[PDB]
């Protein structure tokens, strides 16, 4: 009925920017919410940003105005834009569906996003 | 916190009055906690609805005054409270982040099988 | 879970029968948790160490088949498994090992508080 | 009624010992059995050693024979022997007292014990 796949996720410079994808399948899915939940190494779940079929955008505020979330209703596909990342932003980030601002019934495997100054 | 159901349906602030009815319509949920991210930020039910035109932001009708639980706190606290305050659920939050949800719906359930346990056990 | 006890009273297999009824003197429990360290390895009751001498060991008269339960699940399927079973307490366990304690006699004054609420909310 | 204060503890090198002390203070202590407790910095509290007023012992496998925990009853103080110490013996050492082989009915405020390699 419902499966997620996440998308992109890796290494990522200090201030840099990456856009994470996820896509959405199985004959349940019908315009549910779509949204984005990150995993710190030693911290629980923890909502990034969520979008609903409407449209209506819901984010965590220590990632607002930074990172910007999408959707594509005829693709069933959800998109995380991150800008401006910060080394606190490393975490395992799960794409999810469901109804309502913070969707939480349906969970991908999650990809991982590290942050960290390194040799460029 | 037992019967606690850890996937909320919550509106923003900036939600239409419009667009909660259809989380209405599609969850059968009759009042949704409003939060900005996780955080809770106030409370809005199907009374508070009636008669507002559709276009109306949820943030002009929420209530600011919500009651909540702690994740710590027992299903039977839950069930105290909303029969106290005549409210038919109760949001679970810890640090200010809405964690669950308990309804007076699954209490009133649970009250019942209680009543058919403990009759195999004499 | 809700109504469990994180101050569990638990015996060693090489505590002796006198040492336990002190502590069924002391701490009014007639039950207690075996382990080694936290680990969960067996369970005493006041019926086994019945007219057994007070020089042996809890090892030789516990009970190996000990039913326990998670701290994942609720109180109400703690009271549903000890009225099932007929025990009058139920150790919680996590990665086998005693995190806490759930008594019959705590969820039986819990079903009367309830029939006791739930008449406020009318 | 009952109040417990640790005492020693400190940092010590791989392979060596260490010994912590807690004194039982209050009208409220009657021969309670007394243990010792810890915590990892990232993990859950997790029973070291106990022992009862009869003298009856319990010690966690992880630290079985390495440690011993003996108890003065006269003067209401237990005492807890480390030896060939490993550097995942580094936690905050809590003193605790109550009834039976897990007593957990008052504690201490802990005191720290880190176990590196470092310069002699």
């Amino acid at each position: 009925q419902v499966q997620l796949q996440e998308s992109g996720g890796g290494l990522v410079q200090p201030g840099g920017s990456l856009r994470l994808s996820c896509a959405a399948s199985g004959s349940g899915f019908n315009n549910n919410a779509m949204g984005w939940y990150r995993q710190a190494p030693g911290k629980q779940r923890e909502l990034v940003a969520a979008i609903t079929s409407f449209g209506s955008t819901n984010y965590a505020d220590s990632v607002k105005g930074r990172f910007t979330i999408s959707r594509d209703n005829a693709k069933n596909t959800v998109y995380l834009q991150m800008n401006s990342l910060k080394p606190e932003d490393t975490a395992v980030y799960y794409c999810t569906a469901g109804w309502g601002a913070t969707p939480r019934s349906y969970w991908g495997q999650g990809t991982q996003v590290t942050v960290s100054s390194h040799h460029h | 916190m037992d019967v606690m159901n850890t996937e909320v349906v919550t509106v923003t602030p900036e939600m239409t009055v419009s667009e909660v009815i259809d989380l209405i319509l599609k969850t059968k949920h009759l009042g949704f906690p409003v939060v900005e991210g996780e955080r809770l930020v106030g409370i809005i039910t199907l009374h508070d609805i009636i008669g507002v035109e559709p276009e109306e932001r949820v943030g002009n009708i929420m209530s600011r005054e919500v009651v909540a639980v702690s994740p710590n706190q027992s299903a039977f606290e839950a069930f105290k409270i909303m029969s106290e305050m005549g409210i038919g659920r109760l949001p679970v939050v810890e640090h200010g982040r809405v964690v669950g949800i308990v309804s007076r719906s699954d209490l009133m359930r649970i009250k019942e099988i209680l009543e058919a346990l403990e009759v195999m056990g004499w």
